[PDB]
């Protein structure tokens, strides 16, 4: 006439701060460039959207 | 102490009186049914970022 109790229950590991992965949705892209002119026997540069 | 005309086979002996505290391991059983909590210690050895 014994009897034994058991009971679990599950959490979130410590190591979540380092080791993980995230999971994104995309939008639209912007765009930007950059170029090299010769102007007047000198060389220039410029970087513009 | 001594008994009377009660033989072995028939008797049960235990420890009772404890002054040191003691991990609640799932190897051993609950002294009660609702546990008295006395203390806690830490873990050692935390992670980082490294190469290799
Ligand atoms: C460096 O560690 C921090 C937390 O300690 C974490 O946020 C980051 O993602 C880690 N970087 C790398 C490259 O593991
Ligand atoms: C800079 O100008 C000279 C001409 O004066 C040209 O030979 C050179 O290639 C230019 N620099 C680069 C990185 O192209």
């Amino acid at each position: 006439e014994n009897t034994q109790l058991s009971e679990a229950h599950v959490e979130k590991s410590e190591s979540c701060k380092t080791e993980f992965a995230s999971a994104y949705r995309a939008h639209t892209a912007s765009a930007s460039a950059k170029l090299r002119v010769l102007y007047q026997g000198n060389n220039i540069t410029v970087a513009a959207y | 102490k001594v008994i009377n005309n009660c033989k072995i086979d028939q008797c049960h002996a235990a420890v009772t009186n404890h002054k040191n505290w003691q991990y609640n391991s799932p190897l051993v059983p609950r002294n009660a049914e609702l546990g008295d909590r006395k203390g806690k210690i830490h873990i050692p050895f935390p992670l980082a970022n490294v190469t290799c």
